[PDB]
């Protein structure tokens, strides 16, 4: 309940900055990738494929 | 703190690197066979012994009941003596005999009882090992799949 | 395993039967509680037998 | 009487403090379990990036 360091708690607010930062570091990744014209071009093609 | 710190790092660090070490599925469910099997010979044993012990229970049980014949047949011959002692200690022999039986009767169903559960349960844990051993089978099975894609490089 | 599964099956099978005999013999000796006991014995073992 | 009143009191409290303990380990199991998912999706991602 306190939140206080301790050994379970200790391991858990590590475990989910990681967990936090490695999601924002793919999603970093990711937007660079996906600045790019070609990938929302794909994206626009796929739709209207869909949709037919 | 720091020491803290550092001893949380070192248990985590050893025991990932020991379990790794002893996870073998095939030497893990050995030794785990093993146990249990052992535990139901142990088992079988100790409901043999338990049955055998109800059956010395019961010899004496059953000895008691003829010493309460005798003793009755004694009351019956005191009456015929015309002595008031012998009659009054026969009554008095065959009451706390009679309890005695009861009281043991009483624990020889109680112990009839748990042998029976012990017999149900020792049942179900021979289930249980042959389910564990069927799970062993699927898994050579799927390990034959993986040795199928290794034949196809082969070919 | 199997053949011995099926053995053990077995038993239980005649172990209820056994029972059943009880049952009826119970009926004749007007005790209650034989019964009662035979009923609730031949439903865990017809369970047993079943999930066998 | 006085003392198993006390006992029992005790007893009741801890029974319902192991269950929140007990509701507590499995939310953490799940946590865990969700956490090792999100972990494995950051390799194939970084595979994906790669190429």
């Amino acid at each position: 309940v306190r939140g206080m360091n301790t050994s379970s708690a200790m391991s858990a607010f590590e475990r989910m900055e990681e967990k936090v930062l490695m999601q924002e570091s793919r999603a970093q990744a990711l937007g660079e990738l996906a600045g790019a014209d070609l990938e929302t071009q794909f994206a626009q093609l796929e739709g209207g494929s869909d949709v037919d | 703190m720091g020491l803290f710190d550092r001893i949380k790092r070192v248990v985590s660090s050893n025991l990932n690197d020991l379990v790794n070490k002893a996870e073998d599925p095939e030497k893990m469910l050995e030794q785990a066979i093993l146990e249990m099997q052992e535990d139901l010979v142990q088992l079988r044993q100790g409901v043999a012994q338990a049955i055998a012990a109800q059956k010395r229970s019961e010899k004496q049980y059953n000895d008691a009941q003829n010493e309460i014949n005798k003793w009755q047949r004694n009351a019956q011959l005191a009456l015929q003596k015309g002595d008031e002692n012998l009659a009054r200690q026969a009554l008095e022999r065959k009451k706390t005999y009679t309890d005695t039986s009861a009281a043991l009767k009483a624990s020889l169903d109680t112990q009839s009882t748990q042998v029976e559960t012990l017999k149900r349960n020792l049942i179900q844990l021979e289930s249980k090992i042959s389910e564990a051993k069927t799970k062993k089978e699927m898994l050579k099975a799927r390990i034959t799949t993986a040795k199928a894609q290794e034949q196809l490089q082969g070919m």
